[PDB]
């Protein structure tokens, strides 16, 4: 269908449009009952990954003039981890 | 134009968007599609606020400059089990502590 | 290869900044040397004089970040009314957005001290640099 699950380390739930979730090659694999389990990631930082997909679909290509993607330093290292291995 | 939301319930959060111009009804016909869950066993809030059915997301506050891709507006959501539940959202984690390098 | 064209064949130019980045324009001369220029804060535009067949491409000062130039990496300032050279910012990879964010916390001696895989350091240490984006070329 239209949506998938992400589940977070810490049991959040996190529905996200289907081809918002399969702009990242490892969640693809990873799909093909609709539902993708990360016992690493974090929801604090799983969170900000959705919000990304976001971002990423409205702002590619094009509109003009993009806003900074913000990440509070307290994420950064784990973010860092987790688009490391989604390949975002 | 188009707002950006986070609908979250309990350990649930849903990722969409919707047109400013749209209703609060409406986004509860989206909950429906996603949740299982008629729009009548479901009750929608900004902070403590219950919104309106009739009202626009616009008229609710849910403005294209504040509910941003990069930057989502939370819309509360309770279901109906009959009586509603009290609204009740979980916090995501907490970060941990700066690395000392990091500080 | 990359390189300007000496034309000699005047052509005005609007550098406009809309980036919230201070950006740095680099000019790549006659024999292919990037030459900096002159830097612009975050919503800024100069009307400044350059050549036909010239070549620019535009970076974040501080950090060495690619920006983009009327949508792509290089600008070839054409016949002229000023050209405008609309700076702004890509959208980044996340990957590479997290890279920018703790190499501005992290000092790189610290680097090492991290709790991440190798490839990781490395990816950090790989910093942005205009020779490195030259070659290639390809
Ligand atoms: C004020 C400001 N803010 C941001 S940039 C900037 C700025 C400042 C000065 C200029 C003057 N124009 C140039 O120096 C142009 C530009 C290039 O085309 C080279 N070029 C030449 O005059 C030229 C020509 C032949 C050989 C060589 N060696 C050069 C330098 C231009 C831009």
């Amino acid at each position: 269908m239209m949506y998938v699950k992400l589940i977070s380390s810490d049991g959040h739930e996190f529905i996200v449009k289907r081809e918002h979730a399969l702009t990242s090659g490892t969640i693809k694999a990873m799909l093909s009952t609709n539902e993708v389990n990360f016992r690493e990631i974090p929801s604090h930082v799983l969170s900000k990954v959705c919000m990304y997909f976001t971002y990423k679909v409205r702002y590619t290509n094009s509109s003009t003039e993009i806003p900074e993607f913000p990440i509070a330093p307290e994420i950064a290292l784990e973010l860092l981890m987790a688009a490391n291995f989604l390949d975002c | 134009m188009d707002v950006f939301l986070m609908i979250r319930r309990h350990k649930t959060t849903i990722f969409t968007d919707a047109k400013e111009s749209s209703t609060v009804f409406e986004l509860k016909r989206i909950v429906e599609g996603i949740l299982k869950r008629p729009p009548d066993e479901q009750r929608l809030y900004k902070d403590d606020q219950l919104l309106d059915d009739g009202k626009t997301l616009g008229e609710c506050g849910f403005t294209s400059q504040t509910a941003r891709p990069q930057a989502p507006a939370t819309v509360g959501l309770a279901f109906r089990a009959d009586t509603f539940e009290a609204l009740c959202i979980e916090p995501f984690s907490s970060p941990p502590e700066l690395p000392d390098v990091m500080k | 290869v990359l390189r300007s064209v000496n034309s000699r064949e005047p052509s005005q130019v609007i550098f406009c900044n809309r980036s919230p980045r201070v950006v740095l324009p680099v000019w790549l001369n006659f024999d292919g040397e990037p030459q900096p220029y002159p830097t612009l804060p975050p919503g800024t535009g100069r009307r400044i004089h350059s050549y036909r067949g010239h070549l620019w491409l535009f970076r974040d000062a501080g950090t060495h970040d690619g920006l983009l130039v009327n949508q792509t990496e290089l600008f070839v300032p054409s016949l002229n009314q000023p050209i405008f050279a609309n700076i702004t910012l890509p959208v980044y990879t996340l990957k590479e957005r997290c890279l920018q964010v703790v190499r501005s916390l992290v000092k790189p001696e610290n680097y090492r001290r991290l709790d991440i895989v190798r490839s990781l350091y490395e990816d950090l240490e790989d910093h942005p640099n205009v020779q490195k984006d030259l070659e290639r070329l390809t």
